[PDB]
């Protein structure tokens, strides 16, 4: 689909990612992306790493652990974290109905 | 992402 | 001077206040990427402006606010979001206290 | 940003 100029959460369906994960595409342009990814608790954001992005994502809802190259802290509603390109990062949802919205450059 | 998934 | 974050913690972090109803913090970058937290109080205005390089997207975090883009206007609320793609006119009107937009840019 | 503000 087209990129929104304006996105509106509750008019707009998950898109379901199995074992407790599900997101939506918010909106987009050439140089930045932004996703809200919500999670179960105990649903696991597979460690993983991206060659050529950085990542910031903010903690909408909820809370996690968030894990990036070896450093562990957890996080609250309010919070963020960065990974930059070829830094392994994951996150694993302490509760129900926790959010990340994760910005990116694709 | 915060998940593994991609696009 | 500061350096980047690889962990903001909110609570840790003071505002910095901007007058007129509107304070923020910036949260973390990197070379590609950076987010901001802007605190408005009810009827604080983001005065409406443009980037001619760069492209902006905004998530409302909490409150409401009125969001003008190239002449369109909706009203937002926690969870919405925006885009302003470079040279779009854009501004934002809180429409209420403790409204909170997280600004996502290619600085 | 969401204001007029820049960051220096
Ligand atoms: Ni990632
Ligand atoms: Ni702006």
């Amino acid at each position: 689909m087209a990129s929104k100029m304006f996105f509106i959460n509750d008019e707009t369906p998950w898109e379901e990612l199995g074992n407790g994960i599900k997101r939506k595409v918010m909106t987009w342009s050439d140089d930045l992306m932004m996703v809200c990814v919500h999670f179960d608790k105990g649903a696991i954001g597979v460690a993983h790493k991206h060659d050529i992005h950085d990542q910031i994502a903010y903690v909408a809802a909820g809370s996690f652990e968030v894990e990036i190259e070896g450093q562990k802290r957890i996080l609250k509603a309010g919070d963020a974290y960065r990974a930059v390109k070829n830094e392994m990062h994951g996150a694993v949802s302490l509760e129900d109905n926790s959010i990340l919205i994760d910005t990116f450059n694709p | 992402g915060s998940s593994h998934h991609h696009h």
